[PDB]
């Protein structure tokens, strides 16, 4: 357990944007408070995370410190600027939030930080409609933007506007062919969306995703369930419904595999046999 | 210098 | 052979590697230093990053069904829509990028010049291999000598062999891609051409075949652990 | 392992000896002139070893290869990290009335 | 597949520092051993290749999600290398040989 | 299926990109682009040519004149059959 240890794990704990604040803000704190002085300017981004894991984690004693340091360092910063709009917001302060990221909008035009900033304020005060325009208008400028993408998608997943989120999330896909997160995500929506005609996209699309990951067990059953659900439909033909029962074979197949592996894996009661009791039925 | 303009003539080539 | 003064190594020899090696990490971070990004307006960086799209989307669509695709095509290029159709709109930028453009080898030229100056009728070291005679003229300036092997180098020529033969040294300490080395602008031609290119493009639907060729081998589970 | 580092050092070490002895040698030359025009045995067996094994170290120390599908590293992210979205943050969420306020 | 930029990149550049380390050894070696002229030149040909061999080993099995081909295990930058050698075998023919 | 719940019904500007109407909307070449360089080539050839004493007095001219329509070509020749 030496510095550099936790230096890597708060850089991984960066590099995918975890929210775990409660063991970030201890590590950071131990980093900052014994090993500040063992390495160079490397923690000041880490100074960024420890006060917003402190804004999440609601030790707000420490975010003063972060905040006061930084801007000590770094005065009319536009990074600095929008931390404190955060920490503003910490304490619902809204009007003095909107007004510094007004300025700082006014001082560069071109800074992203302040419209996601401003939206985040909008979401956090209910206006979901509102919130969702804004978001729109500030695509309308910015189209590209995968995160604030995938913002919208799940904005609207949340207000049950599906045929939105599907398509924000199949120019996701267009954006990122070779996640299979958001091909599984798009599958989802899609079943929820509608039904066969819908159904079997989602089942493609399920099948890519496991194309691309083969662990993604998730998709795999969601798959599977999708077979089903388009067996059980009427309305599908006789081809259709002879190749989605060979799918829903497939699947279950692999399900029963799956599930034997997992419990080779362990060693307790046979819960996963339990499990394939469910495929069983 | 001599060889400064005959290697700075190309450079202006290399630039065109 | 020749039997050189061994205060040429000393002074002839070695300061013209060290300054090479240092000129060019000067050369590399003066580079960097005066590398200032130009303000950019909303509308440019805008259209760039629709063009953005429209590539990507070019580029990977064959992940996306059939009439998500073809709804694209309706958005970008068709009149009704109107969009790629009511999207369009000594000078000192000039100067400053011609002499950003200069300052990456004149100055290598300028301190070969300077050496050739200072270090002028010496033989500093023997190329170890026998360069032709006809090259006499630049390997051997300030040199009197009519018989002397080609492969004896002054120190100017030699200078210029170290400049050529330490930028791959630069490449693996510096980092990748250094700047120290020796060697869009309009939107509405963009926009047209974007509308040709994705009028010429066809639609293949990647997923029309993705069941059959998953189905063919069991799914890997080894590692779950 | 970072042995290996130690390894090149010593390697470079070898080649900085190989050199002495060379000049040693010429010195010998030009203090003989005779027909000789000839490095010892030793001096050109151990260079060469030294090269070796130089080389050997040094190809550990480039580094380790990372592979070209780009599914490889993103195998592991579970859906529990993309979502998280750093610039959307909301903080009126129940951990803040939750935690120590 | 789907090749990744960044993966491909750092592999380029490990390919590139190794060439560029083995190269300037393998003209310090040459100005150690004072070979001039034509023999000079083909050790450093016998260098690539033995590097390439170690490439092979590094790379190992499985390569084929390493690089698409061994081609650029081979001939990858090998005039960037032969202007490092070069200069490193001039260096020390001159301060080993001359002297 | 016993759980088989929907989550979908009311719909509530419009997205950036979205539609709501579904609508229905739906040798030689290479001979030129291998021409290119070979016609290309000789031009930079020819102002090399004509240089004179310009060339015999610019060493590093010719051989980056030489490099960059030529050898590259030849060097890149995988590339140029592939693009
Ligand atoms: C006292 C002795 C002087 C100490 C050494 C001088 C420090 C020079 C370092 C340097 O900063 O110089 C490096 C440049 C790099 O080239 P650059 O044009 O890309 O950066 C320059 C950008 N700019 C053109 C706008 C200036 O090269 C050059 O000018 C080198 C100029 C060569 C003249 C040698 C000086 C002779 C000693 C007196
Ligand atoms: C007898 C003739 C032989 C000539 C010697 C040249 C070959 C010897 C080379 C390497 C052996 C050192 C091994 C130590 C490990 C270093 C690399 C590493 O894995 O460790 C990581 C750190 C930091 O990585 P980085 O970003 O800095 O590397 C650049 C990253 N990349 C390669 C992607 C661009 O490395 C660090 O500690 C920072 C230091 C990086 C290596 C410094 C060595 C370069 C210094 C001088 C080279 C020649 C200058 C003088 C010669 C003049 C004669 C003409
Ligand atoms: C690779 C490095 C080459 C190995 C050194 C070979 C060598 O040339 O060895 C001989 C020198 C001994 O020269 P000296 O001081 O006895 O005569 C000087 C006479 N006086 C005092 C009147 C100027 O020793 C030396 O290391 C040469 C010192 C300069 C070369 C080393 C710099 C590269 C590191
Ligand atoms: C001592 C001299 C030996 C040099 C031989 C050599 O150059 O290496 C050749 C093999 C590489 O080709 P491969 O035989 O593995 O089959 C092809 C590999 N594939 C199936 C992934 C395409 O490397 C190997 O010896 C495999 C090294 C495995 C060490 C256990």
């Amino acid at each position: 357990v030496t510095w550099e240890e936790m230096r890597d794990k708060m850089r991984k704990w960066r590099e995918e944007n975890s929210r775990n604040s409660e063991q970030i803000v201890e590590v950071g704190e131990e980093l900052i408070n014994e090993y500040a002085s063992k390495l160079g300017d490397d923690i000041w981004i880490i100074y960024e995370q420890v006060m917003i894991a402190a804004l999440d984690y609601g030790r707000d004693d420490l975010a003063l410190f972060c905040l006061q340091e930084l801007r000590r360092q770094f005065p009319g910063s536009h990074r600095v600027k929008r931390l404190t709009g955060m920490r503003f917001e910490a304490m619902e302060r809204y009007d003095d939030a909107i007004q510094l990221y007004d300025r700082i909008l006014q001082e560069d035009p071109t800074n992203t930080a302040a419209r996601k900033r401003k939206i985040a304020i909008r979401k956090a005060q209910g206006k979901n409609v509102e919130a969702i325009r804004e978001l729109n208008e500030y695509l309308e400028q910015f189209v590209g933007d995968q995160e604030a993408w995938h913002e919208l998608a799940e904005l609207y997943i949340n207000e049950h506007d599906y045929a939105k989120a599907a398509f924000c999330l199949e120019e996701l896909m267009m954006t990122n062919p070779h996640n299979h997160l958001y091909c599984q995500q798009y599958a989802e929506v899609k079943y929820t969306q509608g039904g066969l005609e819908n159904l079997e996209l989602s089942r493609k699309y399920f099948a890519q995703a496991l194309k691309l990951n083969n662990r993604n067990m998730r998709a795999l059953f969601g798959l599977y369930m999708s077979a089903s659900h388009i067996a059980s439909n009427p309305k599908a033909s006789a081809k259709t419904k002879k190749d989605n029962m060979k799918y829903a074979s497939w699947a279950a197949s692999q399900i029963n595999r799956a599930y034997q592996f997992a419990g080779r894996s362990k060693k307790e009661t046979k819960y996963s046999l339990k499990a394939v009791e469910d495929m069983l039925e | 210098n001599p060889m400064v303009m005959m290697m700075v003539l190309p450079l202006l080539i290399f630039v065109l | 052979e020749l039997l050189l003064d061994s205060n040429i190594r000393l002074w002839v020899v070695l300061p013209i590697v060290i300054i090479t090696f240092f000129v060019g990490m000067i050369r590399h971070y003066v580079s960097i230093l005066l590398q200032s990004d130009k303000k950019l307006t909303q509308e440019q960086v805008s259209d760039s990053q629709v063009l953005i799209r429209s590539r990507v989307l070019r580029e990977n669509g064959k992940y996306i069904p059939k009439q998500s695709f073809l709804t694209r095509k309706y958005y970008f290029n068709n009149p009704e829509d109107g969009f790629f159709k009511k999207t369009k709109r000594d000078p000192t930028m000039l100067t400053d990028m011609m002499k950003g453009n200069v300052t990456n080898v004149l100055p290598m030229i300028l301190i070969g010049g300077w050496i050739n100056m200072t270090f002028s009728g010496f033989v500093t070291t023997k190329v170890p291999f026998p360069l032709t005679l006809r090259f006499k003229p630049m390997l051997q300036q300030g040199i009197e000598l009519l018989t002397l092997d080609a492969s004896w180098v002054s120190s100017a020529s030699w200078y210029f062999l170290n400049v050529f033969g330490l930028r791959s040294i630069y490449s693996l300490i510096l980092g990748q891609d250094n700047a120290a080395d020796q060697s869009p602008a309009d939107t509405n031609k963009a926009f047209k051409t974007e509308w040709e290119a994705l009028e010429l493009t066809d639609h293949q639907w990647a997923l029309d075949d993705v069941e059959e060729e998953l189905m063919a081998k069991d799914l890997h589970f080894e590692g779950m652990f | 392992p970072s042995l290996w580092k130690g390894l090149v050092g010593i390697g470079l070490f070898a080649l900085a000896h190989a050199a002495f002895s060379a000049a040693q040698h010429r010195s010998y030359m030009r203090l003989t002139e005779k027909e000789d025009e000839s490095l010892p045995i030793d001096i050109v067996l151990q260079t060469l070893l030294a090269f070796a094994v130089t080389c050997y170290g040094i190809v550990h120390i480039a580094g380790e290869f990372k592979d070209m599908d780009a599914t490889s590293e993103l195998k592991n992210k579970t859906f529990d990290t993309l979502r998280n979205h750093p610039s959307f943050y909301v903080f009126n969420h129940r951990g803040r009335v939750l935690f120590r306020p | 597949p789907f090749i990744s930029e960044a993966a491909v990149r750092g592999n380029a550049a490990v390919l590139d520092y190794c060439r560029t380390s083995v190269s300037a050894l393998s003209g310090a070696t040459a100005g150690i051993l004072g070979l001039t002229g034509l023999y000079g030149f083909i050790f450093y040909l016998l260098a690539s290749v033995l590097l390439s061999l170690l490439l092979i080993l590094k790379a190992g099995r499985r390569w084929n999600k390493y690089f698409k081909s061994r081609r650029p295990l081979f001939t990858g930058g090998l005039i960037g290398g032969l202007f490092t050698y070069v200069l490193f075998w001039t260096f020390l023919y001159g301060m080993v040989h001359v002297y | 299926f016993k759980w088989a719940i929907e989550l979908s019904g009311p719909g509530g500007l419009y997205p950036v990109g979205y539609l709501d109407k579904q609508v229905p909307d739906t040798e030689k070449r290479c001979w030129d682009i291998a021409l290119g360089p070979l016609k290309q080539i000789p031009m930079n050839l020819f102002i090399m040519y004509m240089a004179g004493n310009t060339i015999s007095i610019f060493p590093t001219m010719m051989v980056c004149m030489m490099a960059w329509r030529p050898i590259q070509a030849l060097m890149a020749i995988s590339a140029t059959f592939k693009m």
